[PDB]
RNA sequence: GGGAGACUGGAAUUCCUGGUGUAGCGGUGGAAUGCGCAGAUAUCAGGAGGAACACCGGUGGCGAAGGCGGGUCUCUGGGCAGUAACUGACGCUGAGGAGCGAAAGCGUGGGGAGCGAACAGGAUUAGAUACCCUGGUAGUCCACGCCGUAAACGGUGGGUACUAGGUGUGGGUUUCCUUCCUUGGGAUCCGUGCCGUAGCUAACGCAUUAAGUACCCCGCCUGGGGAGUACGGCCGCAAGG
């Protein structure tokens, strides 16, 4: 299918501060993209979702623009 | 649960030799410390039933270990009971 | 299992509960 | 808390007493005690102007510092928490660092040994007193002034608190314990926290004797009087008063606040009933 | 006569209704675009 | 007044459609409703009634000096696209389309299902 | 003595040159408590995704701190009391 | 998403205030009660409050079961893998007994936006103590306690060993293709599904997660109604169990 870019040897750590790394993972509506269309493992999907929520809380990402 | 430091000092106090971790005395001492910590935790959170179930499990395990010690040698059982301040 | 048995049991239970409701004060005063 | 009496006598069946757990001393401070005598509900003419008063235990007045405005920047330590017969709340005895002792109504959660500061530079811990301008919006306050210098008037009963809604201009909007929303000048000072002894309302007094100790005389219903005494009086057998309910002086029920008061402009919305 | 009623109370349960639900014989067919959804 | 640029808010529910041409600052200058053009009851949930209401509102804004509008569509789809087309067909240039439908993040309790 | 990361948003009105000293006085509670350490970083004047307390602009700050759980709560409580702080957030940079 | 506590965020509903703004809005299979012309619905700004946490999010995870997903912090329970350092049978089951136990309900004190038993109208109907519509109180929410029941179900008690495979998926260790990026592939341990042998079953089906082959301990059944009812007892504030 697709590639879990976070399990790789160059898998960048997931943060709620790096906004672009998360912007690549939310749809144009600001919703969190599903795991299948993304392809990452369940642990990394949970990390992505938690980071997105944290970033929304500190007004780094829109709450569904 | 307990961190490594309390585990080591308790084991040094109650371990039969300087290596054993699975002797009934060591297991009972560790269980006693864990039970006291859990009791003080549950004094504040009275509605943490899930942790209370784990407390019950620990109490049962300690009871079984003390039963084994008493059936093996009553002198060790009396010594441990008086050293740890337990009733029965 | 057929729901017929459940229906018979439920009609019995419903009738008994109705009877209990109809004689609450009488039972309380006799006991 | 609340201690419940066992039904040993018919007068103690459902009764309960306050559990004086926060009290740390059974005597008042001698230098802060003033004499108090009962009036019997009678004014300067010797006439009963308030019914159902008289009798009751002797009590002495403790001077309460409702005007905490001179000890700005001077810290105090909570020395004791005491019982006050003149109010539902308890009082805390403060030891100021300069050597002065005072009384304040004890806020909720205050403990012996705490540190109480006051002024614009104080923290927002319970018991601290600062002008409303320096108190952030949304906090819970008590013992609020009405004019800048008149002393605390609002939110003084046990368990009662005021919620500070927001400040605009020179006015801060507050939500009274009654639910009424009011505006007050920001220069008015207030104390942070709720008032303690919040469970005192749940006390079952048990017998008429306790109310007589508290200084309440029995109340006679107007329907069992004669028409010369009460508008509801008269009639053979029991009756409902034979008319719309009225006061003993004939005034009918309804709003009694005087219209066009000067304070009508300072009130956002009055309290509500039946909602 | 009970089975014959045919007034509104008799046929309110049979009305296909069920918006996008309970496919019935007279249920409204779904409108379909010319192009594939993708 | 003379507002050359404006906003059109279309609310299409399951039994009505409300059009209100609005000054970009949020002030309403001309509104038309599905029942305002002579329909009533179940008749006003039809796309044709939405078309009539949209055209009526478009005219009532056009004599007010409104030439260019942006549309904020909203509500379950009943006559939304017909309303947009009738807005364009009545001499109004429709620039941008935005679907602003209030989407709760799982908040209040919905009413019970009908049977 | 656990490592924390504390992100604060300060209102945009105040001068950016006074942010660095003003924070340092705020972190005096963690410094004096139990021999703790900070690494204060500033990247301010960034527009918010949504309006916060009638503000669209904001000055972001990131503080990396290693203190006692009681200490950091005390620092957090003071920060929210201050009116120059719009919002704040405390993370544990441990495995949590 | 195991549990408890504290603090906190945004969307939306409701209401209040103020603009713009007019004559309808709302609701249905179709309508009428209802709301509005005293300025409603719509639209914009501001404010208060409560409850639930969209996307992630599934036949995926955790928990003994009931059950558990907005965020952060504090405190805390269990599980799995590897090493195998330690004790050396300390195991299993468990009558009675104790604890936990959805929802509804009960008590005391708060709170109450939405939803909403009861209750009011409207409609349908031969009749509507209903279905549908408009309102709407308890309740739903919080704290502290009672209750102790469910289609509390996998309608399958717990422990252990053995008996063809094939294929998904969750957690962890490791050899070999080796770019070593790659679900590369294999091996192994622990879960969780689907299909399928032998075997079992009245049949349906189950089938290495057994309803197969066996051993230990517990619970329960003995035709259908009467009846999980009467009498007695115990428990409970009561409902009732």
């Amino acid at each position: 299918t697709r590639k879990c870019v976070f399990c790789s040897k160059k898998g960048q750590t997931i943060d709620y501060k790096d906004t672009a790394l998360l912007r690549t993972y939310i749809s144009e509506r600001g919703k969190i993209r599903a795991r299948r269309v993304t392809g990452n493992c369940v642990q990394h999907q949970r990390d992505i979702a938690v980071a997105v929520k944290n970033a929304r809380e500190v007004a780094l990402l829109p709450f569904g623009s | 649960a307990l961190t490594a430091e309390q585990k080591k000092e308790i084991l040094g106090q109650y371990g039969l030799h300087d290596t054993d971790t699975g002797s009934p005395e060591a297991q009972v001492a560790l269980l006693t410390k864990r039970i006291q910590d859990l009791t003080e935790h549950l004094k504040v959170h009275k509605h943490d039933h899930h942790s209370r179930r784990g407390l019950l499990l620990l109490v049962g395990r300690r009871r079984r270990l003390l039963k084994y010690v008493a059936q093996v040698d009553v002198a060790r059982y009396r010594s441990l009971i008086e050293r740890l301040g337990l009733r029965r | 299992g057929s729901v017929i048995k459940k229906r018979r049991k439920r009609m019995s239970k419903k009738k008994h509960r109705k009877l209990l409701r109809r004689t609450r004060v009488q039972r309380r005063k006799l006991g | 808390g609340i201690r419940k009496y066992k039904p040993t006598t018919p007068g103690r069946r459902g009764a309960s007493v306050s559990d004086f757990a926060e009290i740390t001393r059974s005597t008042p401070e001698k230098s802060l005690v003033r004499p108090l005598h009962g009036k019997g509900g009678r004014n300067a003419h010797g006439r009963i102007t308030t019914r159902h008063k008289g009798g009751g235990h002797k009590r002495a007045y403790r001077v309460i510092d409702f005007r905490r405005h001179d000890k700005d920047g001077v810290n105090a330590k909570v020395a004791h928490i005491e019982y006050d017969p003149n109010r539902t709340a308890n009082i805390a005895l403060l030891h100021y660092l300069d050597g002065e002792k005072r009384y304040i109504i004890a806020p909720q959660g205050l403990k012996q040994g705490d540190v109480i500061e006051s002024g614009a530079n104080a923290d927002i811990k319970p018991g601290n007193n600062l002008p409303l301008r320096n108190i952030p919006a949304g906090t819970v306050i008590h013992a609020v002034e009405l004019r800048p210098g008149g002393g605390a008037k609002l939110a003084r009963s046990a368990g009662v608190s005021i919620q500070l809604l927001g400040k605009e201009g020179t006015y801060a909007a507050l939500r009274m314990p009654s639910g009424e929303i009011r505006r007050v000048d920001v220069r008015c000072r207030a104390t942070v926290g709720e008032v303690g002894n919040a469970e005192q309302s749940n006390i079952n007094w048990g017998k008429a004797g306790r109310m007589r100790w508290k200084g309440k005389r029995p109340t006679v219903r107007g329907v069992v009087m004669n028409p010369v005494d009460h508008p509801h009086g008269g009639g053979e057998g029991k009756t409902s008063g034979g008319r719309h309910p009225v006061s003993p002086w004939g005034k009918p029920e309804g709003r009694t606040r005087k219209p066009n008061k000067p304070s009508d402009k300072l009130i956002v919305r009055r309290r509500r009933t039946g909602k | 006569l009970e089975r014959i009623a045919e007034h509104w109370e008799a046929r309110r349960g049979g009305v296909p209704a069920e918006a996008g639900r309970e496919w019935r014989h007279e249920s409204e067919p779904a409108r379909r675009p010319g192009y594939f959804p993708r | 007044k003379n507002v050359p640029h404006g906003a059109a808010h279309i609310k299409s529910t399951f039994n009505n459609t409300i059009v209100s041409i609005t000054d970009p600052q949020g002030n309403v200058i001309a509104w038309a409703s599905s029942g305002h053009v002579g329909f009533k009851g179940s008749r006003k949930s039809t796309p044709f009634a939405a078309q009539l209401a949209a055209e009526n509102a478009a005219r009532k804004a056009q004599e007010h000096g409104v030439k260019k509008v942006d549309v904020f569509v909203k509500g379950p789809g009943s006559g939304r696209e017909t309303a947009i087309r009738s807005l364009q067909a009545a001499g109004l240039e429709v620039g941008t389309i935005s679907d602003v439908t209030p989407q709760p993040h799982n908040g209040c309790r919905p009413p019970k299902r009908r049977r | 003595m656990r490592p924390y990361e504390i992100m604060v948003i300060l209102d945009p009105t105040l001068d950016e040159r006074t942010v660095a000293p003003s924070l340092e006085t705020f972190l005096n509670v963690i410094r004096k408590d139990g021999g703790t350490v900070d690494k204060v970083d500033i990247w301010g004047r960034r527009r918010l995704a949504y309006e916060i307390a009638k503000h669209a602009e904001g000055i972001y700050a990131v503080i990396d701190v290693k203190a006692e759980p009681a200490t950091v709560s005390e620092l957090d409580r003071q920060l929210n009391l201050n009116e120059s702080v719009l919002r704040t957030k405390v993370l544990r940079t441990d495995k949590h």
